[PDB]
């Protein structure tokens, strides 16, 4: 339930959500989980950036899902995890950032 | 005679060529081992980037990958050497599956 691991302009700009899990039954639920790190890839610090995500059911229409700011990000958050119930195949997200800091993205679903 | 066997074991597996001039002034090599021939298919299973997460899925695929070509294995047939504690990770994993 990893995505991507490093740098911001490495983050993909379309990434596919849809999962085959449990039964035949699509899953219906989608949180965000953004974690943030210092200059050192181990060591959690904030940032600057700003996360938004976009949901689409059928891959050209997008749906708005939420934002995360790497400012609240860090050891203990602050920031509430965006959260959508409905059936989702991709997943788009853009930054606005300086860049060049070392993040975490997952992403969790429910049947 | 058994520290023979398991030290030619271990080379085989992972083992690495060369050829370096030894001491007394003549050759000296090393057997290539199993894993420096088998390049197209390896996985590192685990958490965090540069690995692949262990799900029921992962395993088919990667356990399905090496039937793509038949080559020269008659009747479709492979051996699978395991450890133990994979063995009944596998076997902890099959049981969540709806169908196993």
């Amino acid at each position: 339930m990893l995505v991507h691991y490093g740098k911001l302009s490495d983050m993909p700009t379309v990434v596919d959500v849809n999962t085959t899990m449990g039964t035949d039954v699509p899953e219906d639920l989608l949180e965000i989980y953004v974690g943030c790190y210092a200059a050192d890839g181990k060591t959690p610090a904030a940032g600057t950036g700003v996360l938004t995500f976009h949901g689409s059911w059928n891959g050209v229409h997008k749906r708005l899902i939420g934002t995360v700011d790497l400012a609240a990000a860090g050891e203990v958050i602050a920031y509430n995890p965006p959260l959508m119930f409905g059936g989702c195949k991709k997943l788009f997200v853009s930054y606005t950032g300086v860049g060049t800091q070392i993040v975490d993205v997952y992403v969790h679903r429910g049947e | 005679m058994f520290d023979y066997y398991r030290d030619v074991e271990m080379a085989f597996i992972y083992g690495r060529k060369s050829e370096t001039v030894g001491e007394n002034g003549k050759p000296e090599r090393t057997t290539g081992g199993l894993l420096n021939f088998i390049t197209t298919n390896r996985t590192q299973f685990g958490t965090g980037a540069g690995k692949t997460e262990l799900t029921e899925d992962s395993l088919i695929d990667f356990f399905a990958n090496v039937f793509n070509y038949d080559g020269q294995g008659a009747g479709n047939q492979r051996i699978a050497f395991v450890g133990n504690t994979a063995l009944t990770k596998i076997n902890k994993l099959a049981r969540n599956s709806p169908s196993t």
